[PDB]
């Protein structure tokens, strides 16, 4: 049985990410445009950019979020960034092709446009490997957005400081969680399906490393650098 | 310093 508390938390998690993520995309033709050495850097930086704003206001949501301080609340944002990216990402990936597929071709993305903005298949073929192995999972969305305000508020991240308060802040989400699981939904689906999850907790650990990694060496380079936005700069570094 | 992003966070 899901609690009161624990009904409330799942409502709050799906309206907020119902408030970020408009699945039509229609603000893409707001970014420089696609164009198929770096020449998808422009177009994903900005989609990028668009997606840590989504990723913070989804944040800000979370049950129990602006209790942490205006600091913690910042180290949690700047490592996690990615990682929710990557995670949100799955709503548009598809396995008909490999594919992010945001309403039509000219934002589509596979792994030729991905190489194109500047990585290698270091990154990207485990990132493949990833968005294959969650979209197995075939999640409830009640899930996927509990998943993703897990990831934000992990007590772990370097240079946390009041990781007590981030621990409970979790819990309360992660028993969520485990609950919804046992109460709603059916095995064989469920099936360890917490467990599983959480291991794409740490495959994103990985995924983040390795981005940061090519993130560096990417950016290092002035003229690379120049085609980011203030706002990526800011959150990656 | 994250001038920005603590702009975005309220
Ligand atoms: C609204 C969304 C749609 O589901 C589409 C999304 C796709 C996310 C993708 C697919 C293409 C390659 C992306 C941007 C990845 C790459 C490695 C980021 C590239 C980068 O390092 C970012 C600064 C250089 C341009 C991260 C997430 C991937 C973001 C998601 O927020």
């Amino acid at each position: 049985k899901l609690s009161e508390e624990q009904q409330h938390i799942i409502a709050i998690l799906l309206d907020a990410h119902h408030k970020t993520y408009d699945p039509t995309y229609a603000d893409f033709r707001d970014f420089r445009p696609p164009v198929r050495p770096l020449s998808m850097l422009p177009h994903l930086a900005d989609l990028v950019s668009y997606s840590i704003q989504k990723v913070i206001g989804f944040a800000k949501m979370i049950p129990g979020f602006r209790d942490l301080t205006s600091d913690d609340q910042i180290v949690l944002l700047k490592s996690s960034a990615i990682e929710v990216i990557m995670l949100r990402s799955n709503q548009s990936f598809t396995m008909d092709d490999m594919s992010w597929d945001c309403g039509s071709q000219d934002y589509k993305y596979d792994v030729t446009d991905v190489s194109k903005a500047g990585h290698t298949l270091e990154l990207i073929e485990p990132l493949i490997k990833f968005q294959v192995g969650l979209k197995k999972l075939n999640l409830h969305e009640e899930e996927h957005v509990l998943l993703m305000a897990i990831c934000i508020v992990s007590p772990d991240r370097p240079g946390v400081q009041d990781a007590k308060l981030v621990e409970a802040i979790q819990d309360r989400l992660s028993n969520t969680l485990q609950t919804y699981i046992r109460c709603r939904h059916p095995p064989p689906g469920s099936h360890q399906l917490y467990a599983k999850m959480i291991q794409k907790l740490a495959d994103l650990r990985s995924l983040n490393e390795e981005h940061s990694k090519q993130y560096r060496s990417l950016s290092f380079q002035p003229e690379n650098s120049m085609k980011l936005t203030p706002l990526v700069l800011e959150v990656f570094g | 310093n994250h001038p920005m992003l603590m702009n975005l966070l309220k």
